[PDB]
């Protein structure tokens, strides 16, 4: 909440997982890969189009 | 004569190699060995077989 007033930086406020050595435990986590070359632009807006 | 890697180049997105060497032609008979000139100090191209 006192943080949601900036209209100029977002700012997320979070609690680490209980086993730091894990990064992040919940939910989900993938990579897109660009296979046939196709570039960062094309690579990008699959990511976006997601 | 013995091919050269110079550096390096992008293709696809990928880092491979540029090499540079003298045509098949100037190079497979050891007369087209002659056809190679040097630049000599005083800024002249001598041949080869000189």
């Amino acid at each position: 909440m006192h943080f949601f007033s900036f209209k100029d930086a977002m700012v997320f406020a979070f609690a680490p997982p209980s086993v730091l050595e894990l990064g992040n435990a919940t939910g989900f986590d993938l990579f897109l890969q660009d296979q046939a070359g196709v570039g960062h632009e094309v690579l990008l807006q699959a990511r976006n189009k997601f | 004569w013995g091919s050269s890697y110079v550096n390096d180049f992008i293709d696809r997105g990928r880092v491979k190699r540029v090499y540079l060497q003298g045509r098949p032609d100037a190079r497979m008979n050891p007369d087209d060995l002659s056809k190679w000139y040097v630049r000599n100090d005083k800024g002249e191209m001598v041949p080869f077989n000189a």
